[PDB]
């Protein structure tokens, strides 16, 4: 999202765009939930 | 032949050899867990999660 | 006003956060006895 904003700004000052949509978006599914669990990045809910 | 229950030296050396994807020869027992991994905290956290569950 | 991105340094851990965004506060403080007239807006307007 912050990279998006940066790319967005520098696109406007370059004089390539006067307006820019800027943002970010991400979905939660089974397989990422699992892979973040194996990295031990996410809170283990049973400890919680 | 006689009966010997497994050494804690043989069993500790296998769960560090199996995790790092190496033979028993390639790993010295004198080397630390932090040395053998390199700079990967995820592999070092995953070896101390095996020995906490095992022993 | 500002938007920036920064890598960190040599390492062997992709998910470890770092300090490379400190470079947004990078300034030189060797010669810091007297004021910069460039910071004072009055000066900058007189020049314009
Ligand atoms: P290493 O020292 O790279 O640490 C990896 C972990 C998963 C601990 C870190 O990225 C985190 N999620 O806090």
């Amino acid at each position: 999202s912050v990279e998006s904003v940066d790319i967005g700004v520098e696109t406007i000052l370059s004089g390539k765009a006067r307006i820019c949509i800027v943002g970010g978006y991400d979905d939660f599914q089974e397989e990422g939930s699992f892979e973040f669990g194996n990295m031990k990045a996410t809170s283990n809910t049973l400890e919680e | 032949i006689a009966d010997e229950p497994v050494k804690a030296s043989l069993l500790l050396h296998v769960l560090v050899a199996h995790k790092l994807k190496k033979s028993l020869d390639s790993i010295p027992m004198s080397k630390t867990i932090k040395d053998l991994v390199g700079g990967k905290s995820t592999v070092q956290n995953e070896i101390l999660g095996d020995l906490g569950k095992e022993f | 006003a500002m938007a920036a991105t920064a890598t960190d340094k040599i390492g062997r851990s992709v998910p470890a956060p770092g300090k490379g965004i400190l470079t947004t506060a990078r300034e030189h403080h060797s010669s810091v006895k007297y004021a910069s007239p460039n910071l004072n807006m009055k000066y900058r307007k007189r020049q314009l």
